[PDB]
RNA sequence: UGAGAAUCUUCUUCGCCGUAAGGACAAGGGUUCCUGGGGAAGGGUCGUCCGCCCAGGGAAAGUCGGGACCUAAGGUGAGGCCGAACGGCGCAGCCGAUGGACAGCAGGUCAAGAUUCCUGCACCGAUCAUGUGGAGUGAUGGAGGGACGCAUUACGCUAUCCAAUGCCAAGCUAUGGCUAUGCUGGUUGGUACGCUCAAGGGCGAUCGGGUCAGAAAAUCUACCGGUCUGCCUCAGACGUAUCGGGAGCCGAAGUUGGAAACGCGACGGUGCCAAGAAAAGCUUCUAAACGUUGAAACAUGAUUGCCCGUACCGCAAACCGACACAGGUGUCCGAGUGUCAAUGCACUAAGGCGCGCGAGAGAACCCUCGUUAAGGAACUUUGCAAUCUCACCCCGUAACUUCGGAAGAAGGGGUCCCCACGCUGCGUGGGGCGCAGUGAAUAGGCCCAGGCGACUGUUUACCAAAAUCACAGCACUCUGCCAACACGAACAGUGGACGUAUAGGGUGUGACGCCUGCCCGGUGCCGGAAGGUCAAGUGGAGCGGUGCAAGCUGCGAAAUGAAGCCCCGGUGAACGGCGGCCUAAGGUAGCGAAAUUCCUUGUCGGGUAAGUUCCGACCUGCACGAAAGGCGUAACGAUCUGGGCGCUGUCUCAA
RNA sequence: CAGGUGAGCUAAGCAUGACCAGGUUGAAACCCCCGGGGGCGGAGGACCGAACCGGUGCCUGCUGAAACAGUCUCGGAUGAGU
């Protein structure tokens, strides 16, 4: 139920925007939003590193919940799902037991005022965080840890699902968003089911600027390039020859990745 | 048609002034350089 | 006036700007300000004058701006992380306004200062005293709050401007008239007090429970349960008083109707998605500590009020342009008449100015212009330029289409003055005047048909704005999180990213539509990894010296040694190739004399009296072709090409 | 080639403030009559046009008024804006 538009204008039919109906409109959360995005693409020394990141709608952090260790045991209220800058998901708002107010991502599903039970012995409901040892096999999951503590880093964009598969005396294997099949640490908490907002991905920008509103400057093609700043040079036409990057090396098909400790603690099935 | 030229008091002692190239051995040498050529003015700050 | 005057002073006309060419600020300049004097040089002429030379004055703050407060980016930075050196980072803290915070307004005036000084009357904090009160204060820590987007938009109001036979003030007038109902000018600012009128705006309120929340505390917050329109508020108006100002010859009047802000009420409503600082001041809590018969607070009196800035120029003769420079320079205010509206256009108030050589004369030629017989694009690379079109209202508008548009298509009609009538300035009738009625100024030429690019946009400061570049959309490909990727003396630190495969990086195509064929041989890459080859290293069998010898010592194989290359598959939205009377293949659709056609003015048709151009077919494609994308596409273009209408001194041919 | 000086012009980024007369068009959504008509509403890298931003074509200027301008004409003008 994306919203669209009639062609009044020449880039307006092609556009397409969110759903926001479920969010709730209220303001973010003092306390939460530490806010103080600098928002460069510049670095510690002032020159451009990721290429291209240029002005758009200035945005605050909120800070989110991604360990959800610290309130084992304590039931939880959805307060209200609500809107949020700098995630391609939607975030929930819960209220504690105890009170205490905290930000988490948004299943999907999860109408507001459903209960949330984090802990080791909390039931495999929607949205509690669990271990990967009390999560029954094949269960969709997401927000999930690489390593005890720190906090969730796989599945948190919109849509993503991470699949239980079998079990070692510790170790369970899941399957990742690309399809990888990655073993991960008995005790790593996870999200039960899909993240919430599940078709961002067919939104339609529709015209150039409203990248821009994102903050993604224009992004050249080094076709334009003269043989100064990018290995496709001049060439009084235009072409291309021997596929290079800005700094040159493969950019369809390379295997880039290192001779990490990490590609033993995977099944090689990948990508 | 702008000119090179737009003054600015705090531009023009934040850099240039005598303080600023304290900060730097570049600067120590700029100022000893200009002492021993026996400038009247050595800095922006006069 | 003066030695000397077109230019200096004054007077009276004149003309010129008036969302400025008036006024106030910020910069930035630095005495350019005022007074008296001067005349070398600077002033594009003069000069008795000046922004020039000389001398002397002017510049006043508890409340305005900054500081004795706070924080953003940024810069620092004891400790700390690194690094041939110098140094590079770096948590807290600190600096750092462009932002947050905060106490006065009305009037007067030196030649030259003004929310500064003087006058009237306020406020602020601090200290102390008198008294009420006569006890709780209540932290570098917790909590609230401060705290924020855009577009629209309802209601009240002010600033402020308009009208009048409202008031007030002063005098005339005459030319032919008006004797004022004519003319001109003025027609309130602050403060205090109201059982005065007032839109709009804010706010629910305690009792209790739980520890797992705010470090612990907490009577303050958060969570959780139980409990019953009203308050507060004045924007602004009105009255009384008072203090000012006030046209004017010391001091009059201060009315009625209307208009109306971006300003005020307010932190209003509503909609939207791109989801819109921090921090102290401030309100509320306890910790520690100090007391609880000299509290918190309040009232009055008194006392204290530091530093820096303030002159003048400040869209420019005082700043940036080497100049008294046609250039630029951020913010604020910027009246009236008319014209749908307006900061537009024309005239003008206030205010400000005529641009620091002048006077003649009315040749050629040159620059900006006005009119032009007849003809009308014949001119020329091209209608380049100059006409023509011109605002508002009514009627009417195609092929095509993505159904929104093309569209202001095209085309026609009205437009002024008076009177009666109807409705809330319009419409209805009638009359009138001219050549002419958006009467002067501002104010679209339009149509048909191509090529290219979908589109808005971006560009070569100063010869190129386009068909270039970017763009949404698509595709390949990588990257499992100290992510790939990049800056970097660096196991430093950062960006990616306080993001985590619906995300991030790169590459190329470039909306949308139908689509995107053949060829893994080379090159690249991804897999395989029976075998070929391949470094140091492990090994040291043997070949030699030199010693009487022990021994020392120079070489030194075989085998065994990784990645990698040779070898074997595959991969094209990888680099590419898809032709010359064997190569891995040899052109699927679509198009074709192209932006690609050499021969070339190809042939036929179209259009013109005449067509190297142009359009449609044909195909013999020198030398098209499928995401270095192929074929289309509505809409779009200061884009290029061809045509036609319209009107023009582009032209016959100039006056 | 070395070590410096320069982002006060200009090329971008960041933080923080500010600016964009007026008129035209009338998207959703919401509400009635049967996707169509009416209302209502006020959307847009929409239209016209001042500031402002920009430089499209001729001409003038060419020991300039100006070391890149001037008259006239033209592009945008709530957005990828200044
Ligand atoms: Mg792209
Ligand atoms: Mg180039
Ligand atoms: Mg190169
Ligand atoms: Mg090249
Ligand atoms: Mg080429
Ligand atoms: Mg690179
Ligand atoms: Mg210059
Ligand atoms: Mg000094
Ligand atoms: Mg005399
Ligand atoms: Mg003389
Ligand atoms: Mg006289
Ligand atoms: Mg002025
Ligand atoms: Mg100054
Ligand atoms: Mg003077
Ligand atoms: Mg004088
Ligand atoms: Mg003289
Ligand atoms: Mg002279
Ligand atoms: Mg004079
Ligand atoms: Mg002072
Ligand atoms: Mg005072
Ligand atoms: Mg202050
Ligand atoms: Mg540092
Ligand atoms: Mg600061
Ligand atoms: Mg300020
Ligand atoms: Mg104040
Ligand atoms: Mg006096
Ligand atoms: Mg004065
Ligand atoms: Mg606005
Ligand atoms: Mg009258
Ligand atoms: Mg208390
Ligand atoms: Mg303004
Ligand atoms: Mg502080
Ligand atoms: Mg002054
Ligand atoms: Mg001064
Ligand atoms: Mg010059
Ligand atoms: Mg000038
Ligand atoms: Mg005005
Ligand atoms: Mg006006
Ligand atoms: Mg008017
Ligand atoms: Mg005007
Ligand atoms: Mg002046
Ligand atoms: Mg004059
Ligand atoms: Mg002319
Ligand atoms: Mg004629
Ligand atoms: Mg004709
Ligand atoms: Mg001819
Ligand atoms: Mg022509
Ligand atoms: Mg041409
Ligand atoms: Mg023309
Ligand atoms: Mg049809
Ligand atoms: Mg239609
Ligand atoms: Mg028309
Ligand atoms: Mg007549
Ligand atoms: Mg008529
Ligand atoms: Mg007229
Ligand atoms: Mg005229
Ligand atoms: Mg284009
Ligand atoms: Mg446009
Ligand atoms: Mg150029
Ligand atoms: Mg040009
Ligand atoms: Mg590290
Ligand atoms: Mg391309
Ligand atoms: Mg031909
Ligand atoms: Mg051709
Ligand atoms: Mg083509
Ligand atoms: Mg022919
Ligand atoms: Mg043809
Ligand atoms: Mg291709
Ligand atoms: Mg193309
Ligand atoms: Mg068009
Ligand atoms: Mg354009
Ligand atoms: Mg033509
Ligand atoms: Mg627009
Ligand atoms: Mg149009
Ligand atoms: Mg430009
Ligand atoms: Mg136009």
């Amino acid at each position: 139920a994306v919203k669209k538009y009639r062609p009044y204008t020449p880039s307006r039919r092609q556009m397409t925007t969110a759903d926001f109906s479920g969010l709730t409109k209220k303001r973010p959360e003092k306390a939460l939003t530490e806010a103080l995005p600098k928002t460069g693409g510049r670095n510690n020394r002032g020159r451009i590193t990721s290429r291209f990141i240029g002005g758009g709608h200035k945005r605050l952090y909120r800070i989110i919940d991604f360990k959800r260790r610290d309130k084992s045991g304590v039931n939880a209220k959805v307060a209200a799902i609500e809107y949020d800058p700098n995630r391609s998901a939607r975030i929930a708002l819960l209220h504690y037991a105890d009170g205490e107010k905290r930000y988490i991502l948004a299943p999907e599903g999860l109408t507001v005022g459903a209960t949330v039970n984090a802990g080791p012995e909390a039931e495999p409901k929607l949205g509690n965080a669990l271990p990967l040892r009390f999560v029954p096999v094949g269960a969709v999951v997401h927000a999930l840890e690489l390593v005890p503590g720190k906090g969730a880093q796989l599945a948190r964009s919109a849509g993503t699902s991470v699949q239980v598969q079998g079990k070692e005396s510790d170790y369970v294997i899941v399957r990742l968003p690309s399809g990888e099949l990655r073993r991960v640490h008995s005790e790593c908490y996870a999200t039960i089911g899909a993240v919430g907002n599940a078709e961002h991905k067919n939104i339609v920008l529709g015209k150039a600027g409203r990248s821009r509103w994102l903050g993604r400057k224009p992004h050249q093609r080094g076709s334009a390039m003269n043989p100064v700043d990018h290995p496709h040079g001049g060439g009084e036409g235009r072409t291309g020859a021997g596929r290079v990057p800005v700094t040159p090396w493969g950019k369809p098909t390379k295997g880039l990745k290192t001779r990490r400790k990490r590609k033993t603690s995977d099944r090689f099935i990948v990508t | 048609m702008k000119r090179t030229y737009q003054p600015n008091n705090r531009k023009r002692a934040k850099t240039h002034g005598f303080r600023a190239r304290m900060k730097t051995k570049s600067g120590r040498n700029i100022l000893a350089r200009r002492r021993a050529k026996g400038r009247h003015q050595l800095t922006v700050s006069d």
